[PDB]
């Protein structure tokens, strides 16, 4: 979010500090080191091992959208109780860093075409159901990652 | 001014070559044009003359005569442009006056598939329209359904097509009432798929090479029309069985699994025929074609020496049973029986002679029936690959187990000899679906499920053959309606979408009730489940109850006072029928022996293994036939709830087999009756399909490079700058909350 450059800056979707919901106590600083440009070391870091010259902003892009996953918020929508999700680039900007399947996320995110017993069973999840699988999704990817 | 039209392909595609009359535009003047209601012609054309607070003397512009009628009966006049649409939902002027009217003049021309919003109207031609062949797979192949006019191939892509995209798991139910055209409309998509959705060895008319699979697929039907039709009052010889497949797929898509079921049988006459009826086929055939030396050898008494070859031999019209012997004799041998299997299938005459004898007869003393006859049962357990012992301890007595008690009992002859008839007769049952298992055998993450519908009749004996034959169609018929208008417009208050509450009154359910529901007053299947478990009760008090606890139902009608016979008439979706009541007691029970399914469900034999693995229903404390067959039909009607109802809705134009009759209240009934006006009314409204923005931002950012420039905001808002660079219109669309609801 600080040393990015404008081009990617708007290529790995960068919108600024506290944009994030599962970035919290808004941004901490840090003592005698300055994110912005403990940044642009890194990347430096990356060419001196060898961390190839596109690879270095994938790195960069799964990161983000783990940054990105928690502007996928549910409101109790109170007429099934299963209920699903206002914004898009919540999903979105996840979704082009992830390049999964778009319509299918959201559509597995509410509708688990999933399988009780040993073949397909379909339910709408409620607010409660949406909120936690999403949010296991958005720090696992993280993980997947290291 | 465009090309001329193919002869023939005015039946695809409307004939549009007309003429540019001013006359359509001049009349308009006379302004209070309306449609006004009509016996013969369903609605007709009008014009107000004079307000009379809620009447109005409205004058017809057809006959000339002033009719006072009323601000409610005048319904609003089309535009001459709408004539024989491809889409009803077109029509501007929704109003059952002319959502009626456009299938009337469209008929005629040859146009029978037309697009009804969500479903899809296909009226009988009587007529052998050529719209087949690889021609008409390859012209709609892989397509988009707006390059191929209203007709079924355009279904069955859609099918494979949206399994690969949306992912639902599709299916194709095909309705409508007899005669209307649903068997094949079945048959035609196995053709489909054979080529399309196979693999092949590397790599018109009916030329292409399939697969191994996919050329085995085939061969069935022949054998079942001599061991299962008999002669009736009605017809001499008509059939009486019904079907359904799915079709499970691969990693990449392809044909992998196959799975058809048939549903239910005319399986009783054999030891009770009416006067001047007959018998399953082939009884008197092995009589008759009988030489002297296997009349010795496969056990053959004589002509009227028999318990139930009743009304001795009757003849048959222009048939003689001597020779049909050899005929019905031959066919086995397609799909694969053996001379073993076809000496057994010559005491498989003495086995439907002998299920006209494994029934366990009335026993008179004690009440509770037993077999009269090993042999019988011998010919049968073995053939269907079980044992013969541990099958007829069974079904004498359940060697169940509730608790300490293993409940060790006797059956009733109404239980035994119902589950010996539900075991004669799933004998003739879950034998004829012995053939559907030697089909299955070389036919079994996704799925396709289809169903042929035995479709609604009127005999005059209508009976529990019937009583389930307008049963399907009558349950097909409430999950159209649930799918379709309460739970949509349950999910438009929910979005935060604009959209008001309508009810249209279809909640049909109460037909359905008046057969099918247990609690409360019940239904005609409720009483007989009841009835059927019943020693208090003839076929009789059956109809007795059912007077008693129906009698005065808006859709129940009571027998033209043949009470004496022991029927009732009823209003189902589709109007009226009578069924008549005699056995039909024992008709509704099949309660299904877990004893013997667990034998069958653990069988050793080539034959049964396969079939019977669905254990679950089974009555491990529980079900009848009446039951048994709403569950059948719950297998398919709870997981059909949980796949795409793709509905292949066929419409009969007369009653009189004929080739060109039309009769258009016959079919405004049906359109009541299929629930039509109302099925247009909601996809005319609101929007079929529903899914987030992201299917916007993502597959299209490609098509306008420039769209989202430096900087991002909402996924609505975002989408919607590429949304309006590709002129995405404010309502095709309905972004919502979660959901673009997308229209057609």
């Amino acid at each position: 979010i600080a040393g990015a450059s404008e081009q990617m800056r708007n290529d790995l979707l960068l919108e600024g500090f506290n944009n994030y919901t599962f970035l919290s106590n808004g941004h901490v600083p840090i003592p005698a080191q300055q994110d912005d440009e403990m940044f642009q070391e890194t990347l430096e870091a990356m060419t001196i091992m060898g961390f190839t010259e596109e690879e270095q902003t994938s790195i960069l892009r799964v990161v983000s959208s783990v940054l990105q996953l928690g502007n996928i918020v549910f409101k109790k929508e109170r007429n099934t109780d299963q209920a699903s999700m206002p914004d898009n680039t919540a999903a979105q900007k996840v979704c082009h860093l992830m390049g999964i399947n778009v319509t299918d996320f959201t559509r597995s995110i509410l509708t688990p075409r999933i399988k009780v017993g040993r073949d397909v069973v379909q339910k709408a999840q409620t607010k409660e159901q949406a909120d936690f699988a999403i949010e296991a999704l958005a720090k696992a990817k993280f993980e997947r990652l290291f | 001014a465009q090309k001329p039209l193919s002869d023939d392909e005015k039946f695809l595609f409307v004939d549009k070559n007309f003429v540019n009359n001013p006359l359509a535009q001049a009349d308009w003047s006379a302004k209070k044009l309306v449609w006004v209601p009509s016996e013969k012609h369903g609605f007709e054309a009008a014009s107000i003359k004079e307000e009379k607070g809620d009447e109005v003397t409205v004058e017809l512009q057809e006959n000339g005569k002033k009719v006072t009628l009323s601000k409610d009966d005048i319904q609003k006049m089309n535009p001459p442009k709408f004539s024989k649409v491809e889409d009803m939902a077109e029509l501007t002027c929704l109003n059952e006056a002319s959502v009626l009217h456009n299938l009337r003049e469209r008929y005629f021309s040859g146009l029978i598939y037309t697009y009804s919003g969500l479903f899809c109207v296909v009226i009988n031609p009587y007529k052998q329209l050529p719209i087949y062949s690889e021609k008409i797979i390859d012209m709609y192949k892989g397509k988009k359904r707006h390059e191929m006019p209203p007709h079924i191939y355009a279904i069955a892509d859609t099918a494979y097509r949206s399994m690969l995209q949306d992912r639902e798991d599709q299916s194709i139910l095909c309705t409508g009432e007899s005669g209307a055209g649903k068997t094949e409309n079945t048959k035609k998509v196995i053709q489909y798929l054979a080529v399309v959705a196979s693999s092949h060895k590397g790599k018109q008319g009916p030329s292409f090479s399939y697969g191994e699979l996919e050329k085995q697929l085939l061969q069935a039907n022949p054998i079942l029309e001599a061991f299962g039709n008999a002669k009736t009052v009605k017809n001499d010889n008509s059939s009486r069985f019904g079907k359904f497949i799915r079709i499970n797929f691969d990693v990449t898509g392809y044909i992998v699994g196959a799975n058809i079921e048939t549903y239910l049988l005319e399986k009783s006459r054999a030891i009770r025929q009416a006067k001047d009826e007959r018998t399953f086929h082939i009884f008197y055939y092995l009589i008759a074609g009988a030489s002297e030396q296997m009349r010795n050898d496969l056990l053959l008494e004589g002509f009227n020496n028999y318990t139930f070859l009743s009304n001795g031999h009757v003849p048959i019209p222009a048939q003689q049973d001597d020779e049909m012997f050899q005929e019905t004799l031959e066919a086995m041998t397609i799909m694969g029986f053996t001379e073993e299997e076809q000496t057994s299938i010559l005491r498989v005459v003495s086995s439907v002679l002998q299920l006209g004898n494994i029934v366990f007869k009335k026993e008179r003393n004690t009440d509770q029936a037993s077999m009269p006859d090993n042999t019988a049962a011998q010919k049968v357990c073995h053939l269907m690959g079980i044992n013969v012992t541990d099958f007829t301890r069974s079904i004498l007595t359940p060697r169940i187990k509730v608790g300490r008690d293993v409940v060790q009992k006797a059956q009733t002859k109404e239980q035994a000899d119902f589950a010996i008839e539900a075991l004669a007769k799933a004998k003739f049952e879950r034998l004829f679906r012995w053939i559907l298992t030697r089909v299955n055998k070389a036919l079994d993450a996704s799925f396709l499920g289809i169903l042929d519908i035995a479709g609604f009749e009127i005999f005059e004996i209508n009976s529990f053959e019937q009583l389930c034959i307008n049963y399907t169609n009558e349950k097909l018929q409430q999950l159209f309606n649930h799918t379709m208008f309460i739970l949509e417009q349950e999910e438009y208050q929910r979005e935060g979408i604009e959209w008001n509450f309508i009810d249209f009154g279809l909640d049909l359910q109460p037909c359905i009730e008046l057969i099918e529901r247990p609690t409360n007053p019940p239904g005609v299947l409720a009483l007989l489940d009841e009835e059927c478990w019943f020693p208090k009760a003839t076929d009789t008090s059956f109809v007795e109850k059912l007077i008693q606890e129906q009698g005065n139902h808006a859709k129940f009608q009571k027998s033209k006072q043949l009470k004496d016979k022991t029927e009732f008439c009823i209003l189902h979706y589709a109007g009226k029928v009578t069924y008549n009541a005699s056995a039909w007691l024992t008709k509704n029970m099949d309660p299904l022996n877990d004893n013997v399914t667990s034998l069958l469900n653990q069988s050793s034999d080539k034959f049964v293994a396969d079939l019977w693995k669905d254990v679950d229903r089974i009555v491990g404390l529980f079900r009848t036939v009446g039951q048994l067959y709403k569950e059948q039909l719950t297998k398919l009607m709870t997981t059909l709830r949980n796949t795409n109802p793709n509905f292949v809705r066929c419409i009969i134009p007369n009653h009189e087999k004929r080739a060109g009759k039309l009769d258009a209240h016959l079919v405004l009934e049906q359109l009541r009756c299929n629930g039509v006006l109302e099925g247009i009314r909601i996809c005319r409204q609101g929007f079929p399909n529903r899914i987030v923005f992201q299917e916007f931002r993502q597959r299209y950012e490609i098509l306008a490079a420039n769209a989202i420039p430096k900087g991002f905001m909402d996924g609505k808002q975002a989408c919607i700058l590429m949304i309006k660079a590709l002129e995405l219109d404010p309502n095709l669309y309905r972004i919502g909350q979660s959901k673009i609801f997308f229209r057609t």
